[PDB]
RNA sequence: UUUUUCGCGU
């Protein structure tokens, strides 16, 4: 059979329909509205619902309710009384207390080991004397932290229950009366009736509902856990923990006052939080903001919040008249006693921000900590209808301006890209002063510029100049979300028991009549059912404009997941439609989007440094785009796009939404929100218009189109600047944009820099008003805002060069099982540990991280481990196994040692460690085997008693000589080692790593593809394990093995995207399950996830035997011992490869010496400060920010036209060139390229040497830019803080070219310079005092020759054509000679 | 020098009319136009569709 | 000068011409009054577009906003929109009260509510 | 001289142009759902007539 | 007097050029020839268009 | 329980 395994986060959505009609036919009345739902509902119930009533309990309170007795409510209401439990008792609080305390203690004494490394190294139970202050200081927890974590437990409790015995046997209802004291709880999949006895009140909610309110609960603990660790580090050391510091006794009240004001406004009190956004963003501007700006924002944001709270309680009074909610309005609404709560909400946050920049850029996560709204599809699709289908008037000037700025836009991409005009039809419409440009390629600048100009440039018709694709892109069209059915079939979504007798017999009728492919709902089955496809089957239907005026188009409609704004519907599309706006987006994006770099679909803080810089005056113009996608029509949106389809050479594709979306239907398709169609009428263009439906729409489609709409909005705003005569620097990004307007002014008398400024906003305000209307678009004052020098993106808050972070926002939602499939425990400890990581990378605290972090893994480890849902207690059993082997195998005299050493031990080697100690230095390695073994000798030197300041020693305790001769020492059992190689250039191979959940997926998608209705899905399944084998044969004769090589190699063969597509489908929930319609997990998926599991927590008994595999003796010596030469040692053997070369390098952290001072032999890196302070965390220096880029290859492009092949021709063409340049030394090369060649594209070796960028670079090993590699070294700290140091390399440089000089070397000096910064920002956060500079002196004995080595062999040029011939349907374009005529035509 | 200058004041003109009209053309067709098949009539023929043409005149 | 006076109509004309086509407006091709079917995009004269609007020939939301932004004009709302120092309706002035100034109204009571 | 036959040589032709769209405007806005179907005949016409010719 | 006469067709082209105008508003707002020059028009550049495709191909071959 | 639902995307 199968299991249905339900989901522990929400990650969905909390639908008002399927709450509005359980609580319908549970109460045999309107439970929230008078829709259609509940009629429906009532009539003809679910088997889900009807099941959910029958029960015993669920009876006896129905006939309670029917007799008065209890009194009905709201789940916003019980989402209050939940958070204000004031129930629990004395036995259970006592208990919780004992357990946080313990969880405490445990995640300090894990923790010590790590500060213990990193102190040592620096040189500045539990061993270090700063966290045994810090466990003295944590010792009684504070009532609200056991307040919250005893409600997280309690929650969590009941889930996990339910979870497990819903996967014991499918049908289960958890009737709960004892884990939370006076409530009630009959949690199930399809619903969740919440009754307090005490109260006398009762609700029915969703399992989505019941997982929003645990995941309030965790939210609220995880601030208050973050802000008492943040608050007890400052507390001894001020600089040691978060920047932001909160009391939590006003974070508490703040949380009962938020939800009191949801409980107050019921569902619609979503409205009055999230106008929060404005009171944050108007506190902020009090602080940084002039006078003028911050009293204008103010007021706005006051007129704003009051404005939500009257219509959220107009609707409220509205909706819940004619229901069963009548009488549970509160009194408070009536007569308006809500402003002095609403008063004390906002007093109450003020006080909490504490005037603190810091502290009121933290507070944004008090967003995610109420709940999310039970969002009404049928309302959002009425307000977007009337916003949608309304008739709009443009001045044909204005079009024409638009129109002319998007066309000189596209002129001066051409021009800087192409050094080129495009080739254009109407070469006479131009005049003389425009054809003079046209002839010499040049434009003119908008200083110049003139809307003369733009009305000339509006007409104006190219030829082609990009290409469309001919075969379609499987990489781009596959993936795993849903698809609407076609309009025939529209039905299909809904369940039976709400359609009508006669919409079930039309639809038995139509089903035979559709293919098996569109008779389905997700993407995969779509794809692998279609049993007739064709390659060239998308740019057939492109050409021929098969899309416009096809029978089966329809656009449904769902509520957006975890959205405050109700507002927010998201749509689908049949397959071919899909694929078509796909393809659009895609060219745009390719070709287009690049001509814009005022588009940022590419780092923030990055980003914002861009914005970081006789009178010139600047201003700030921040405009949220939310209903901007609805405001376009063809006449709008398409004069523009029309400029596309002619670059393209086609007709009709970039247009295609104001084209085909007004002829169809605009359906809500929600599986508890059915339209009423009545009798005889079978189709939707027939079926009647309500809130559950409507046509015509005549307006955009949020999402579709969205880079099409950027660009006009790009080109709409240049034009603004050109009316304006101000410049503009817009920094649109996806739904909101910043712009800066600059414009030169003559200052007059009596006026100061400030209030011209305002002038000049207020100004441009006007003009933008003025613009957007004559566009069509009618943005109002709730959207834009004034400021004079803010740089404000993506919630994130910047301004005098010093950026203000939110991660706890982000770091919120952490838990056991977090982003994860099938509960899978790596997969959760890596989220657990990158989510953990963005305390230290931007709040700029690496103990407060580490703290949170052990916390947690020490919770999903030794607490919900027993209860993993899948596994009963073999995960628990597992690692009780592993850690008494670490007890046997060092000295430890505790199992609670040796967890701490687990958790302590790198995940490479079965570890239990997410995040290893270079991460707190340097994101980005060359190598991870390295830097594993390093921060295995770290952790090791807490247990031994080694110094890590002076060089590596032997003593007598050898646990660290029998770890690391236990990791040496192996048996070499290697398969498939080149083709591994190939996926995974670090791969370490023989059974001495962690596998990944594709690498055992990969042969169970093999098999489901391969009986599959799809002939290239099928063939390609087929064909798969000798395609495999012929892949490692290929380059097996190599004596030099480079893993990169072999990556490029791997890459430019097109096994790549069909294996790319295995891996994707690997992802499912449920692989061979995925063409049997069911959403269930199969028990042979759940029994190789538990294998692997089982093997991936049993591995550290196989990679550290007790007998060493050595027989007992020849350990190690630890003098003059080589970490880099280690490590590059256990990989070929593991390999069992000769020599393995251009993949080792050593760890910068291990290899950095670190002194504080100068002296005679002062050789290293020379880092310093810049800024005169003895703090500088949250201060900008004069230092431009280090980005930690690489170093950039020598190319040679040749001069040939790129706009008339395709990106993926492109990419293979830069492929072929990697491997010419990489391979150039081999006794095979000329037909092995030739034969590579011929088969990937349509050319020869001599015509594609032709389009080959040779590479000037001698190395290829220090060089090479593989997908593989790390392209930048960033630090572990944020850009801005490291512009207050300096960093020099002469000794480096001087030192080395002493000892291997005149030669290119392995190290990687970008790492270095971040590793120092990091480095210098730990040792002010440890020692409240910023040094005056730091030395890097290397340990030269790492430091290893790299040298491009000469490949002696023969590449299998059979094998090689197996490969080619069997992966033929993943081809790219092939280069035809009618595309290559044109190469070299000028 | 005069009736030159005055000729290319009016070729700028008729340039302001061949634009304003052509963004009339592109902005005509509409969802009206795609529903009645006449827009590949008011926009013209394009590449990829003539080469379509070509090849089955071909073949 | 007989060349001249020939072309002095035609840039006249040509000047007519430009000036009755910046006077040209277009509107959206929404769906019909009936709503049974989908109309064309209507094009003509400012003055007759604006009739038109004001006899309710074609729907909108905001008439009188269509006939202040096709007259050139800057309506109330708009100037609203970007006035120098914008207004507070009633319930805002009732929460800047309560908000500026310590509590006087007490009412610390989450059971209140 | 040369440089006025030129100049009235890409008038023309840009009159010309003008024509033609004013053309295009009058045929798509005028006849109401009966100019359609003779627009669309016409095309179909035009794409047999490309065929032959390069057949031809 | 070429000078004069060209001035004076375009004058009639102007001309033409106004009814023209006129009369396609009060048609939108408010044949056969019509439908057959602009049709030999979409043809002309139709076959500008597969003049230089064809051009393309011949140089490919 | 017409595959519980789960867009485009970054």
């Amino acid at each position: 059979a199968n299991v249905y395994l339900t989901d522990s986060y929400l990650k969905g959505v909390i639908s008002f329909s399927e709450c509005n009609a359980l609580g319908s036919y549970i109460f045999n009345g309107p439970y929230l509205k008078n829709d259609y739902t509940n009629l429906i509902s009532r009539q003809n119930p679910l088997i889900e619902h009807m099941n959910l009533k029958k029960l015993n309990i669920t009876q006896s309170l129905i006939s309670k309710y029917h007799k008065g007795e209890i009194k009905l409510e709201e789940p916003t209401y019980f989402q209050s009384l939940l958070m204000t439990y004031k129930s629990m008792t004395s036995s259970e609080q006592i208990a919780t207390t004992n357990l946080l305390k313990k969880i405490i203690r445990r995640a300090i004494e894990i923790s010590d080991v790590k500060v213990y490394a990193i102190l040592n190294k620096l040189g500045l139970t539990i061993k270090t004397t700063l966290l045994k202050k810090l466990m003295c200081s944590m010792q009684h927890p504070p009532s609200w932290l056991i307040h919250w974590f005893n409600l997280y437990t309690k929650l969590n409790n009941i889930l996990t229950q339910y979870r497990s015995n819903e996967v014991k046997n499918h049908g289960f209802t958890l009737i709960d009366n004892q884990t939370l004291s006076g409530f009630q709880f009959i949690l199930n999949q399809y619903g969740c009736i919440v009754y307090h006895k005490e109260l006398k009140r009762i609700t029915v909610t969703t399992y989505n509902q019941f997982l929003t309110w645990k995941d309030i609960s965790l939210s609220r603990l995880n601030v208050c856990l973050i802000t008492w660790i943040s608050n007890c580090l400052n507390t001894l050391n001020k600089s040691l923990g978060l920047r932001c510091g909160f009391n939590n006794v006003i974070l508490t009240q703040l949380f009962l006052y938020g939800d009191c004001i949801l409980k107050l406004f019921h569902n619609e009190g979503f409205y009055i939080i999230k106008e929060v956004e404005g009171f944050i963003m108007s506190l902020i501007l009090n602080i940084t903001e002039e006078d003028q700006f911050r009293k204008r924002f103010y007021n706005s944001m006051l007129n704003n919040i009051t404005d939500a709270a009257n219509k959220a309680q107009k609707n409220l009074l509205s909706r819940v008249c004619h229901t069963l909610l009548d009488k549970t309005v509160s009194d408070n609404i009536i007569n308006g006693r809500w402003i002095i709560l609403l008063s004390k909400f906002l007093k109450l946050i003020k006080l909490a921000g504490d005037n603190n920049l810091n502290n009121l850029s933290e507070l944004y996560f008090l967003f995610r900590i109420f709940g999310h709204p039970m969002v009404d599809e049928r309302q959002a699709m009425d307000a977007v209808k009337i916003n949608c289908n309304e008739t709009k008037f443009y001045l044909l000037s204005s079009l024409s301006m638009l129109r002319g700025a998007f066309i000189y836009r596209i002129i001066k991409g051409f021009v800087n890209n192409y050094n080129r005009w495009p080739t254009l039809r109407n070469a006479i419409v131009l005049p003389l002063r425009w054809l003079t440009y046209y002839k010499l390629n040049t434009y003119p600048s908008l200083l110049e510029l003139t809307e003369r100009d733009l009305i000339v440039l509006s007409g104006l018709r190219f030829y082609r100049e990009f290409r469309l694709p001919k075969k379609v892109d499987l990489e781009m069209i596959i993936n795993d979300k849903a698809i609407s059915p076609p309009k025939n079939l529209i039905w299909t979504s809904f369940p039976r028991n709400y359609m009508p007798s006669h919409i079930q017999n039309y639809i038995e009728h139509e089903k035979l009549k559709f293919s098996e492919s569109d008779k389905s709902r997700r993407v995969l089955e779509y794809y692998l059912r279609d049993n007739k496809f064709n390659e060239c089957d998308l740019y057939n239907c492109v050409v021929n404009q098969s899309y416009l005026n096809n029978p089966n188009h329809v656009v449904s409609l769902t509520g957006k997941e975890r959205e405050l704004s109700v507002g927010r519907m998201f749509a689908m599309q049949p397959g071919m439609f899909r694929q078509v706006q796909i393809l659009a987006e895609k060219m745009i994006a390719e070709n287009i989007l690049q001509f814009f770099p005022e588009s940022l679909t590419r780092e923030l803080q990055k980003i914002l440094e861009l914005k970081a810089g006789n009178y010139i005056s600047k201003c700030s113009i921040i405009t949220d785009l939310s209903k901007f996608n609805q405001a376009f029509r063809y006449e709008t949106s398409c004069i523009c796009s029309d400029v596309l389809d002619e670059l393209h050479g086609v007709q009709s594709l970039f247009s295609w939404l104001h084209l085909t979306i007004p002829h169809v239907t605009i359906i809500c398709t929600y599986r508890h929100a059915p339209p009423y169609i009545g009798d005889h009428i079978v189709d939707l263009n027939n079926v009647d218009e309500q809130s559950g439906l409507y046509r015509y729409h005549m307006g955009g489609i949020e999402g579709w189109c969205q880079k099409l709409w950027t660009i006009e909005a790009i080109s709409l705003l240049d034009l603004i600047s050109l009316k304006g005569k101000f410049s503009i620097t817009a920094l649109i990004n996806g739904d909101n944009q910043s712009i800066d307007i600059s414009k030169p002014i003559r200052l007059m008398e009596g006026q100061t820099h400030a209030q011209a400024d305002y002038l000049l906003a207020l100004n441009s305000l006007k003009l933008l008003y003025k613009e957007y209307a004559g566009i069509g678009h009618k943005l109002k004052g709730t959207e834009t805002y004034i400021s004079r020098d803010m740089q404000f993106m993506s919630k994130t808050i910047q301004h005098n060069g010093v950026y203000y972070p939110a991660s706890i926002k982000k770091v919120l939602r952490v838990g056991p099982w977090i982003n994860t499939i099938l509960d899978d425990f790596k997969v959760s400890l890596e989220s657990i540990g990158s989510l953990t990581q963005e305390l230290e990378y931007r709040g700029e605290s690496l103990l407060c991280s580490l703290i949170f972090r052990n916390v947690w893994l020490y919770n999903q480890i030794a607490l919900q481990l027993k209860n993993h849902a899948l596994c009963n207690n073999k995960l628990y059993l597992d690692i009780l196994k592993v850690l008494k082997h670490l007890k046997t195998f060092f000295n430890l005299d505790n199992i609670d040692t040796a967890l701490t050493l687990y958790m302590n031990l790198p995940m490479l080697f079965g570890g239990g460690d997410p995040n290893l100690l270079y991460r707190s230095f340097y994101r980005r390695t060359p190598d991870f085997l390295t830097e594993a073994i390093v921060h295995s000798v770290f952790i090791l030197s807490y247990y031994t008693n080694h110094d890590l300041k002076d060089k590596l020693q032997d003593l007598s305790d050898d646990r660290l000589n029998k770890f690391l001769t236990c990791i040496i020492t192996f048996d070499k059992n290697p398969n498939a080692e080149f083709v591994t190689l190939m996926r995974d250039p670090q791969a370490l191979g023989s059974e001495r790593q962690a596998k990944i959940t594709s690498e055992i997926n990969r042969l169970a998608v093999t098999e489901v593809l391969s009986t599959a209705p799809n002939k290239i899905f099928s063939k390609s399944a087929q064909h798969y394990t000798t395609t495999e084998i012929d892949l490692n044969d290929i380059m097996q004769n190599i004596e030099p093995t480079y893993p990169h090589g072999l990556r490029v190699v791997y890459e430019s063969l097109p096994f790549y995207k069909a294996e790319k597509i295995v891996n994707l489908i690997s992802g499912t929930k449920s692989i061979t399950n995925i063409l049997e319609k069911t959403s269930a997990i199969d028990l042979t998926d759940i029994d190789r996830a538990t294998e692997m599991m089982r093997k991936n927590i049993t591995l550290l008994i196989r990679i550290l035997p007790l007998d060493c595999n050595r027989d007992k003796r020849e350990i190690l010596s630890m003098e003059n011992l080589s970490i880099t030469e280690l490590s590059k040692y256990v990989r070929e053997r593991s390999w069992s490869l000769s020599n393995i070369v251009g993949v080792t390098s050593p760890s910068i952290m291990y290899t950095m010496d670190i002194k504080y001072t100068t002296s005679t032999i002062s050789s290293g890196i020379i880092i310093e400060k810049y800024n005169v302070n003895s703090l500088t965390r949250g201060e900008r220096g004069p230092t431009k920010p280090w980005v930690g880029s690489s170093t950039q290859e020598k190319k040679t492009m040749p001069v040939y036209n790129r706009q008339v092949l395709t990106k993926k021709q492109r990419d293979q063409i830069d492929l072929l060139a990697k491997l010419d340049w990489v391979y150039a030394s081999i006794d095979n090369k000329d037909e092995f390229m030739e034969e590579l060649s011929i088969g990937t594209l349509g050319l020869t070796y001599e015509k594609a040497k032709k389009l080959f960028p040779q590479y000037l670079s001698v190395n290829y090993l220090h060089r090479l830019t593989v997908s593989s590699r790390p392209c930048e070294f960033p630090a572990s700290i944020p850009a801005y803080r490291t512009t207050n140091y300096h960093f020099d390399t002469s000794p480096i440089n001087r030192i080395l070219t002493e000892k291997y000089g005149d030669e290119d070397i392995d190290i990687v000096f970008q790492n270095c310079i971040s590793f120092g910064l990091s480095l210098m920002s730990v040792v002010e956060q440890f020692t409240n005092v910023c040094p005056n500079r730091i030395i890097l002196i290397p340990k030269l004995n790492e430091i290893h020759l790299m040298k491009p080595p000469i490949f002696t062999g023969d590449v299998d040029i059979h094998k090689l054509k197996q490969v080619i011939q069997k992966q033929h349907m993943f081809l790219p374009d092939k280069i035809s000679l009618t595309q290559y005529v044109e190469l070299f035509l000028s | 020098d005069n009736i030159t200058a005055r000729l290319d004041r009016i070729d700028e003109k008729l340039s302001e009319i061949l634009g304003m009209l052509h963004t009339l053309v592109v902005a005509s067709a509409g969802p009206t136009s795609a529903r009645d098949g006449i827009r590949d009539a008011m926009v013209g023929l394009r590449e990829e569709m003539i080469e379509k043409i070509r090849t089955e005149a071909l073949m | 000068d007989n060349i001249t006076a020939r072309l002095d109509r035609i840039d006249e004309k040509l000047s007519e011409i430009l000036g009755m086509l910046h006077t040209l407006v277009v509107a959206s091709a929404g769906p019909t009054s009936a709503r049974d079917g989908i109309r064309d995009a209507m094009v003509g004269l400012r003055e007759e577009m604006i009739e038109k609007i004001r006899t309710e020939a074609l729907m909108t939301n905001d008439r009188l906003e269509a006939m202040a932004r096709l007259r050139n004009e800057e309506s109330e709302k708009m100037a609203k929109d970007t006035s120098d120092e914008v207004s507070l309706n009633p319930t805002s002035e009732k929460l800047n009260n309560l908000l500026e100034g310590n509590d006087s109204d007490n009412d610390l009571s989450l059971e209140d509510f």
